[PDB]
């Protein structure tokens, strides 16, 4: 969880995604309030289809203190998936998300019995 | 008897809980010592509660109460939210195998 | 992959080697080994 | 004016009649969840034990 | 007329946005299902290869 | 950190410490550059051995629109431990300095990744 990586589905072709990276990570900078504390790095590019592609991230977090560390990816996970936030990532062409850390089975029932 | 029936089924399509007719509990498993807590909350009937709780499948499992459609589709979620989980540990355990 | 280990321990069982005394046995298979399970 | 309200409490009895099956069935999905989950941690078990005992044959070679 | 004839617009609009959930739920429902009935064939096939490791 | 207290050991008497205070609390002053948008309060004195004497301070400064506030004491002990500025404080007897503040792992992990 620590690694908090996210990957991330696009309905957009690789060589686009690739072609505008610079926009793309921005503007999921923008997504999450683009504060200066906040970093959004690309960890990799993967085309899955014609039309598909992944796009693996984290994001590095800096304290007052100037101390720096990954957001964790259930974390990051949590916050892209509020319904406003997911709203504003399928604008930029994501259709999916998933994150790496298998929840444990105390995690999962706490989710189940509080899907909100 | 007109406007009693039309309050009621507006009643009933409703998450106020004044006899939902989407009434029904999904058991969370809990491990203690955390079976003290919980503690339902706003509009909770300890008779519908206690008799969530009589017929217990099997201990450490605490009641939740799904009124309706959206919590039963957040109950999905949650679902989801732990299949990927289950998939992935288990092909942790496929891995090191 | 437990029959496939149990043929693969079968298979490395029936070839050789050198390990003073224990030389591989030959398989017998459906007729002969009916009987031979019979003669137990 | 009746005839409205016929549609609206057959709606309401079909639709209820339906939602009990689906959460019932979400209940049942559940319980596999768990019954699996149970197995899973039973095999991060025998894993882990195998894996130890692996280093330990590692160690003996 | 007019109280009613809107109040029973804005109710059977509820009631129709709640059916909406309700098809919302059957929609995303054998999907999830398929994801579901994966898990204990998966399981009941890694707790084999598990047991070949260890025969072995 | 806001409150700006930083602790002096004197190698000196408290009743020397006391009765030579305003000259004590100037030459504080004279080794912060002496300006008037500076000023050294004494929060407290206290003996601890013989020849041994705590005192501690803050640092009020003045903006120019006419605000004050305490300097951090964080920055107020980083001017206090550059070297000449400890040679100087040493030279008036100080033999030791403290801050109140307890850093963050973040905060300690830059300052053993660059001690300078």
């Amino acid at each position: 969880d620590e690694d908090g990586l996210i990957s991330l589905i696009f309905n957009k072709k690789e060589s686009d995604i690739r072609g505008q990276q610079q926009q793309l990570v921005e503007s999921l900078h923008k997504v999450l309030g683009g504060h200066q504390t906040l970093t959004v790095n690309v960890e990799g590019v993967k085309t899955k289809a014609d039309n598909q592609t992944e796009v693996i991230i984290y994001v590095v977090e800096r304290s007052p203190n100037g101390t720096s560390r990954r957001v964790g990816a259930s974390a990051l996970f949590s916050y892209f998936e509020q319904a406003h936030i997911k709203a504003n990532m399928q604008s930029l062409g994501v259709t999916g998300a998933m994150a790496q850390t298998e929840l444990s089975p105390v995690q999962i029932k706490q989710l189940i019995q509080n899907p909100l | 008897p007109i406007p009693e029936q039309i309050k009621l089924i507006v009643d009933k399509w409703n998450p106020n809980h004044p006899n939902c007719a989407f009434k029904t509990y999904l058991y969370n498993k809990v491990d203690e010592h955390t079976v003290p807590l919980y503690g339902p909350g706003p509009n909770e009937d300890p008779k519908e509660w206690e008799e969530a709780l009589q017929r217990k499948p099997a201990p450490n499992f605490i009641p939740v109460l799904c009124s309706g459609f959206p919590s039963i589709v957040a109950r999905l979620m949650l679902q989801r939210r732990v299949i990927t989980e289950f998939n992935n540990k288990l092909h942790q355990i496929n891995a090191s195998l | 992959a437990l029959f496939d280990s149990l043929l693969a321990r079968n298979k490395k069982q029936a070839e050789g080697e050198t390990a003073l005394g224990e030389l591989p046995s030959l398989q017998l298979g459906l007729a002969d080994l009916r009987q031979r399970l019979r003669k137990l | 004016m009746d005839e409205i309200i016929t549609r609206w409490a057959t709606d309401l009895a079909k639709y209820q009649k339906e939602f009990k099956e689906q959460a019932a069935k979400v209940m049942e999905w559940d319980r596999l969840l768990v019954e699996n989950g149970e197995k899973i941690q039973k095999l991060y078990t025998s894993t882990y034990e195998a894996e130890r005992a692996s280093n330990e044959i590692e160690r003996q070679l | 007329s007019e109280a009613l004839q809107q109040e029973i617009a804005k109710i059977d609009e509820e009631i129709q946005k709640c059916i909406r959930d309700k098809e919302a739920v059957d929609a995303f429902l054998p999907a999830h299902g398929e994801q579901l009935a994966a898990i204990p064939t998966d399981v009941n096939f890694v707790t084999r290869k598990s047991e070949g490791a260890h025969n072995a």
